[PDB]
């Protein structure tokens, strides 16, 4: 193909991860904006591409108002493309270091948002693997911005309750204590990580946090955390109660994203 | 501690 090199003008750097960079383009028989999700596809091996098709294969699956929309999935001699519907009001993570962190109503609005994107996963009977604040997209800068669930770069499908081994992958101080300890493991993983989400919303920073990575990983598995002064004594008890109820360490004790919604403070 | 960016890592190592 030069399917995208004839269709699109690409134009600014809108945002990259570990393995691509997303570009603003422009579709020239419309004039319509798209985000092209860009992976130098030269290096990569079999399983690499075939977690590209995965990931296109899984994004339209799951198509939803709250999950980022894919227009076109294209292959050129270097590159692929994944072009997407255009969300313009920038990464979760950029308006949180914007305002340091979200009030109790703003920030219960926003993980009521990212928990209806994560459950629309699970009953849809995927588990996404990579939630965190670079992962959630705003429609815009106003409050209360819709939330669009992005990059299913790692995303997988499983039946119900289901768990088995299925890799070790995720982003560090997001990952669960059952992918760390390498047990079986299913969407109850995505859940840890709204509660790490939740916890950032409220103070701006994380729960587990260590410059050695070997300790961040004991600390998440222990899942040894606390709510320190003075950041956290004007946040409400129901606040931490509907955190400790992800941040439950054993994944079957774990709150479901279908209960999470149902909490008082939601 | 304080809220930094962090990237994506796969080791596959998933097992039938
Ligand atoms: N649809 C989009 N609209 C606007 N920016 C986007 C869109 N999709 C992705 N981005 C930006 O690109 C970054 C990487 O997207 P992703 O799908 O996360 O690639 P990676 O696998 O490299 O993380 C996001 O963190 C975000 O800043
Ligand atoms: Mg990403």
């Amino acid at each position: 193909c030069t399917r995208f090199s004839d269709n699109y003008d690409i134009k600014e750097e809108l945002g990259k991860g570990a393995f691509s960079i997303v570009k603003r383009c422009v579709q020239k028989s419309t004039g319509f904006e798209f985000a092209a999700k860009i992976i130098n596809t030269k290096k990569l091996t079999a399983r690499d591409f075939q977690k590209l098709e995965r990931e296109a294969r899984i994004c339209r699956k799951l198509h939803h108002p709250n999950i980022v929309r894919l227009h076109d999935s294209i292959q050129e001699e270097n590159y692929h493309y994944l072009v997407f519907d255009l969300v313009t009001g920038g990464e979760l993570f950029e308006d949180i270091v914007a305002r340091e962190f979200y009030s109790e109503a703003d920030a219960s609005h926003c993980i009521q948002q990212i928990l209806e994107s994560v459950n629309h996963c699970h009953q849809n009977g995927v588990v996404h693997r990579n939630l965190k604040p670079e992962n959630l997209l705003l429609a815009s800068k106003a409050k209360g911005a819709a939330v669009k669930l992005a990059d299913f770069g790692l995303a997988i499908e499983v039946q119900g309750d289901h768990q088995a081994w299925f890799g070790f992958a995720g982003t560090p101080g997001y990952l669960s204590p059952e992918v760390l300890k390498k047990e079986p493991y299913g969407k109850s993983v995505d859940i840890w990580a709204c509660g790490v989400i939740l916890y950032i919303l409220l103070v701006g920073y994380p729960p587990f946090w260590d410059e050695d990575q070997h300790r961040l990983y004991s600390q998440i598995k222990a899942g040894a955390y606390d709510y320190p002064s003075p950041e956290w004594d004007t946040v409400t008890p129901e606040a931490k109660n509907l955190i400790n109820q992800m941040l439950t360490v054993n994944p079957n004790k774990r709150i479901t994203a279908a209960e999470a919604l149902k909490h008082p403070w939601i | 501690a304080t809220l930094a960016r962090q990237d994506t890592i796969d080791e596959g190592g998933e097992v039938d």
